Order: C-alpha cells, then structure tokens, then sequence
C-alpha cells in the first residue's frame, strides 16, 4: 500500500513551500492585486489592522478578512508587486 | 466552518465535457434582446462578421473566455437556443462605390432603396485606421454651405469634420 | 532567459484579458507584446485578476485580434526611446513612429512609468523664462522650474501659444524642448507637424529639439492616457 | 431529465455528471469512484484538503486531481473526466460529491427525515412513501430512541402567544 | 480649496515660535502637520517656509505626499495622531 | 422550519372591522379581541376594467371647504396631496 503513501508525500511536496511547512498561516500567498488591493490567500494567524509585508518590498494593510481570501490594502504601487508572490 | 462552499460564480454549463470541434461553429447557449452568447469560434478575430444559421447575421463585438458574445443584427424572432451558428471570418464587408449613389442602401450593404440592385467597386471594410498624420495636408479648399452665415461666419471647409450640436 | 509567453483569452470592450502561464503572470503596467497581421498590438496589464489572468486594456486597435494568440510580455512596463535620439520625430503611444521617419536609435528606451524625485530630489526656486509675448513677458512670467498653465475653449488655439513659446525659448534655450500631444485632432496634429518644421523648430535634416509625441486621439482610450506618461519619461530621461 | 435539479451552486456540475453517466448504466460504477474518492481525502488530512484550496496553480490543480485519480483505478469512469475539467473550472466539488451521491439516492434510494414535531435523524430507503413511513417512525422511536428533541411542541408556543395577546 | 486654509496653517504653526522660543515645558509645544490630500511641491513649501523662520527645530510634519496612494493617505492622519499622542 | 400557508395572502376583512385598528395582514393592534369578517381576500385583486366601470356619475363633499368646491372629489375621483 506504499503506494498512497507516496502519492500523498509527493502531493504535499512538488508544492514550493505553500503547502510544504507554510501551509499558508503564518505567510501568506497573494491571489491578486487590483490597485493597492491585495486578496490573499494564507496568513491564517494575521489579525484585523495588520501592516503585512508582501514580500516585494512593500508594505500594506490588511483592513478587510473574508471567507477563503484577506483583502490586504497595499501602501505602495501595485506594479511593485505581483500576484501569487 | 470547514471551509467556504464548492464555487462562487461559473462561465459554462453545458455537460459534454470533451473535445473542442466547435472552431468554425458556434453553439448559442444565450441568445435574447438582440445580444446573443455564443459557445464555440475557440480562436475567432475579434469583432468578426457571423452568421446564424437561421438566416441572421451578426458581429461578434463579446469573446469573454468560456463564450462569445454576437450582436444579432436583426429581428431576433429567428435565432434560438442551439441554432447553428458559421463564421464568416470577415469584419463588416459592405458593397459600396461610385455606382452607390442615387439610392438606399441598408448600413449592411443590401441596396433596399427597391430601385433594383446596387453595382459598387466593392466592398470595404467598414472600420479602419483612419488616414493619420502623414498623407493629409492642412485643408484649404472651402465648402460653401449656401447659407449666408453658414458660409460666412463658421465655413466648414471642404474635407472637415465639423458638427452641427443642437436641440 | 526563458521568454515568458502566455494565451490572450478574453477580448472585451477595448480590454484584452490575457492569462498566462505558471509564474508568467505579467505584472501590472508592464509591456506586453502581441504581434498581429496588421502588425504590433500593444497592449498594457491591468490588475493582476488573480487566477494567473491579469488584465488588460489595449494601445491599439482591438478589431481583428484572434483569441487564444500568444503573448509574450516584453520583461517590463510599456516604453519609448530616450535621448537626442528622438528630437524631430512623432513618437507614437505604443513606440512605432506614425510619420514613417524611421526608427532613431536611441540609448535607451526606458519604461515609461517609475518613481517621482524624492523631497531630497524635489526642489524649488523662483525663476522667469522668456516667452516672447508680452502679455507672458509682462502679465504673467513663465517659470524656469514650475508648471506655468493655460486655459481657453475651442477656438482660442492655445497650442498655437504653445508651439510660439517653444520656438521662442528653444531660440534661447540651452536644453532642448519637449512636447506631449495628448489626443489631438490628427489635422491639427498635421498641422503642427508642418508648422513645427518649417518653423526650424524641427530640423527635418539637422538637429531639432522639440520632440512632439501625439496620442492621436483615434485610437481606444488606454493609448491616449499613457502617451503622457510616456511624454513625462522622455523629458525625464 | 434528472431525478430532479439541485437548484445549481457548483450543482451544475454534479448535475451533469449524473445526465451523462446516466446515458451510460454508469449508476452504481459512478457513485463506486466518487465515494473511493471522497474517501481517499478524508484519508489524507492535508494534501486533499488543503488541496481543495483556491490558490492552487493550475499546473498544481491538474497535477493534484492527477495524483488524486492515481490510486489505482480507484478514479474509474467519468468522474475522472469530470474531475480534470472541474481542476480549471471550479476547485471545489467535495459538496459536489455529496450532491452526486444525493443523485444518486434520488435515482435509487431516496428518503429524508420527516420532521413535523420531531427531530428525528431516521430514514426510509424506499420509492412509496404510503406505507414504509410508519414502520420507520415506528421502529426508530422503539430502537435506539436517539436525540429527536425538538425541546418542545411549538403549540407551546402558540398557546402561549394566543392567551398571552387576547 | 485653500482660502487660507493652508496659509492659515502656515501662520499658525509658525506663530507657535512666539511661546517655543522660551524654555517653558509648561507652554512649550511640539505641534506636528499630517498631509491629506496635497501634491508634493506643497508639502515643499511649507517645510521651506517653515525653514526660513527657524521652525525645524520642535515641529513635525507626517508627509502624504500626492504621489502615495490610498494606503498611505487613509493611514497618515491615524498615524499622525499617534505621534501626537 | 418554513411551514407554507397554501394561500394567497389575505385580508380578514368585512363590514366589521368597523373602528378596529388592524395589522398587516388584519392583525387586530388595538385591543379589542377578534373582529368578524365578511371574506378574506388577496391583497393585490384584479381592479375593474373598462366595462364594470362608470363616470363620477354621483358627487360627495370633502367636508373642509378646503378648496373643495373648487376642485371636487367625486365618485372615484383618485385625488393626490403633497406636503413637508
């Protein structure tokens, strides 16, 4: 039966780090950027009010949480960074 | 709370579920107050010229990713869910030249003026990149409009595009 | 490398919603490219719509694009040429020179959007240029470092003061002079080009200074809006 | 036509997996797959459920589905067809799992609790429903007799509102 | 638009110098300016203007310059505030 | 749970509710017990089309003389006011 085992393992792993030991709740992976707007999935432990780092070298807000994504305002140009980072 | 629900929105709906062969023809899944969705045309030029099968043509102005939108340019009360629809490839081709005048014709080419058929050098596409800044001069030949102030105080040359805003 | 390339999918309105592959999402403001059989679409991204499509709403002309054509992004936002280079010719919102003068190689064709000077970069001073009129000369000085409007409906022509005070300044003017036509009625923007010309402004042969860049007014509004953009980079440069 | 349309809601795609496997026998071969599937993700906490996420990749949604469907031939039939286009058309399907098994029930099984004062988790596996529901109400009050507390009749309720208001 | 308010902001930041001159920590302030709404030149102004009669020495000023998006702008007055606090 | 009342919504209605202050649907507010009713019918009924209707044939009084001689209100006549 080795092999559900391996498929699992395979499955968790072959994913960057997103579902490899993140999991997505204390980082976060950004699902798109509309102007400052930042509808993340992940962060699963960041607060209301968070000033969140979006690892493009801009900082944001995250003044909104929602069902499965996190409306994260971003204080800086929406070219300096982009989705899925 | 598990999670959030299977779905939020969707694009298609209909269940064959298998290879595309609908990339010359179209299925119109919507169709409906003269603004038509058309399922089908996978890589079509975009406001392209498209007949439906019933005998009504139609420009295709919406390609949104899951299905395409045709303007059905006529009385709709042909059209109907599923009916065919070919491409014609074309952007809007009119029939239309010196042998033009002296009639109507429909904006469609068709000469409906019922004096008889219209014989014209061709037909054109009806929209394209207008003459720019090169093979232009500055317009110095006048158009007299026959009326006195028309003529006089604001002359609209010959060649220009003026307009005349009112009530 | 690797040329990232994705599949145009959506045409809508005058906007191409371009998805792309993995990790070839364009970022917002950045030039795409999409090579067409009338020849280049430009086509700026938009908000990045997540689901690896990114918006965009074309510089050119959305008639005949085909779905599902490739496009592969140029690695950064939309650009024009930098430099002496460009003095006497009509740089085009997407790049393509519309008098058909030529490509003039510059060193550089920069991004057309980027930062704005720091207050460390920001500086100010009370300077007046010459602008040759009188009623400029003595009403109203010009400034040599601040924004100096202008108003006045159709029919008064205030382009025309504006091509006389290029000429009269570029007739003094150690650096050279730089225009920006956005969405100009094309037979005004013929005309400017011959005015411009035979002022000796723009020396056809010799080196002119005024660089006068028109949006053209004729094309889908995305053109028009970043053709300043692209007007502010060149004087930036 | 199907047993009866589940009002949509990512419900279309259930819908029409039922349609066209019922073209086919495919009844008891399409609900086999589904629920070896179902199973499967329960059986794989993470990678299965944080699967069923948005921010996957396509590439990453294909491949799951792909690793999903590769135990064995536990993915048989149409269902794996319907799980590769659900992979770019809609993540999410695990309640279009169980509304393919409520398809299912409603071409085979059906029945739901009745309710009325009770609060009852009973159910009656059978096409009438003039006669087996007795017998069920019957034996499920007699055996087990679980929490079917409804705290009480409404007509408390409605007694009290009807004195209590003239 | 400004009549006067911005002026009458200038006036009253600097007239601030009149009671800050001395050493009283009883009616020294240390008065601050948030940026809401103002294109950068503005902000250049005043801190020359401010400059030139000697006020860089117990004022403050949160900058939004015109250039920062709506991040920055719907957080500066709050920021500005704590500072104040 | 959502029990369907299998009816139209209805009125209690009749010539006894007669100084009666009543809800909705009829709910009798004021309280005064149950009021009797003379049919229960469906709050939006067909109105009368063009041959079971008639002119302002017969006059009444607004009572005010309120301009009301002016302008009357008659048998019917759908009248409109406005005001802050």
């Amino acid at each position: 039966k080795a092999q559900p085992t391996e498929v699992s393992s395979i499955l968790e792993e072959r994913i960057k780090g997103v579902s490899d030991e993140a999991n997505l709740n204390e980082t976060g992976r950004v699902l798109a950027v509309g102007d400052g707007i930042a509808r993340v999935f992940g962060l699963n432990n960041i607060q209301a009010e968070e000033l969140v780092e979006f690892s493009s070298g801009v900082k944001g807000m995250a003044l909104n949480l929602e069902p499965g994504q996190v409306g994260i305002v971003l204080f800086g140009s929406d070219r300096l960074v982009k989705e899925g980072e | 709370q598990p999670t959030e629900v299977s779905s939020i929105l969707e694009e298609r709906i209909k269940g064959v579920s298998d290879e595309a062969n609908l990339n010359e023809t179209g299925r119109v899944l919507a169709v409906g107050d003269g603004i038509a969705r058309v399922f089908g045309l996978n890589n079509i030029q975009a406001e392209e010229l498209v007949e439906f099968s019933s005998g009504v043509k139609g420009m295709a102005l919406n390609l949104e990713p899951g299905q395409v939108g045709i303007v059905l340019f006529g009385s709709d009360r042909l059209v109907k869910e599923g009916e065919l629809v070919k491409r014609t490839g074309n952007i809007v081709d009119v029939p239309v030249g010196p042998g033009l005048l002296g009639r109507v014709v429909d904006a469609l080419g068709n000469p409906i003026d019922g004096k008889g058929p219209i014989d014209a050098a061709g037909r054109s596409r009806a929209q394209v990149k207008a003459p720019g800044i090169l093979p232009r001069r500055s317009v110095h030949e006048p158009v007299q409009t026959g009326l006195k102030a028309v003529d006089a105080l604001v002359p609209i040359g010959r060649g220009q595009r003026e307009l005349i805003i009112g009530d | 490398s690797t040329p990232i390339t994705g599949k145009v999918t959506a045409v809508i309105g005058a906007i191409v919603d371009v998805h792309f592959e993995q990790s070839e999402l364009p970022a917002i403001l950045n030039a795409l490219e999409i090579k067409t059989p009338q020849g280049k679409l430009v086509l700026e991204v938009a908000q990045h719509l997540g689901e690896n499509t990114v918006r965009t709403i074309a510089m050119d002309g959305t008639e005949g694009l085909v779905r599902g054509e490739k496009v592969l992004d140029t690695g950064g936002p939309i650009s024009v040429p930098v430099g002496r280079e460009t003095l006497g010719r009509i740089i085009n919102v997407i790049g393509e020179p519309i008098d058909e003068r030529g490509p003039i190689k510059s060193k550089l064709r920069k991004p057309i959007h980027a930062d704005p000077p720091s207050f460390a970069e920001q500086s100010t001073s009370a300077e007046i240029l010459e602008t040759g009129i009188k009623v400029v000369d003595l009403l109203a000085p010009y400034a040599r470092g601040g924004k100096i409007g202008l108003f006045g409906g159709a029919g008064v022509g205030k382009t025309v003061f504006i091509q006389e005070l290029i000429n009269n300044i570029a007739k003094a003017h150690g650096g050279f002079s730089v225009f920006t036509g956005v969405g100009e009625r094309t037979r005004e923007g013929n005309d400017l080009y011959r005015e411009m010309k035979e002022t000796g402004v723009i020396n056809l042969e010799g080196e002119s200074k005024v660089a006068l860049v028109f949006g053209q007014m004729n094309e889908p509004p995305g053109a028009r809006a970043r053709v300043a953009l692209t007007g502010l980079t060149i004087a930036e440069y | 036509p199907p047993p009866v349309r589940l009002f949509g809601v990512e419900g279309t795609y259930a819908t029409a997996l039922y349609q066209a496997a019922a073209k086919n026998s495919s009844i008891d071969a399409a609900f086999q797959s589904l629920q070896k599937v179902e199973s499967t993700v329960k059986k794989n906490p993470k990678l299965g459920h944080l699967l069923l996420n948005p921010a996957l990749s396509l590439k990453d949604r294909n491949s799951v589905i792909d690793a999903i469907v590769e135990t064995h031939k536990n993915l048989d039939g149409y269902v794996v067809n319907l799980l590769k286009v659900l992979s770019e058309n809609n993540r999410l399907g695990c309640f279009e799992k169980i509304a393919s098994d409520f398809g299912v029930l409603n071409d085979a099984h059906n029945g739901l609790l009745k309710g009325t004062v009770t609060s009852a988790e009973p159910l009656d596996p059978k096409s009438f429903k003039r006669i087996e529901k007795a017998l069920s109400a019957s034996k499920l009050v007699g055996q087990g007799k679980s929490l079917k507390l409804e705290n009480v009749v409404k007509p408390e309720i409605k007694g009290g509102l009807i004195v209590e208001l003239g | 638009r400004q009549t006067g308010k911005t002026a009458v902001a200038l006036d009253t930041i600097l007239n601030q110098k009149r009671w800050n001159n001395g050493s009283d920590e009883s009616k020294k302030l240390y008065c601050v300016y948030v940026a809401v709404g103002q294109k950068r030149s503005t902000v250049a102004q005043l801190v020359q203007t401010l400059e030139q009669h000697d006020a860089m020495k117990y004022s403050i000023i949160v900058a939004a310059t015109a250039s920062e998006a709506a991040p920055l702008q719907y957080l500066a007055p709050f920021t500005a505030a704590s500072i104040g606090e």
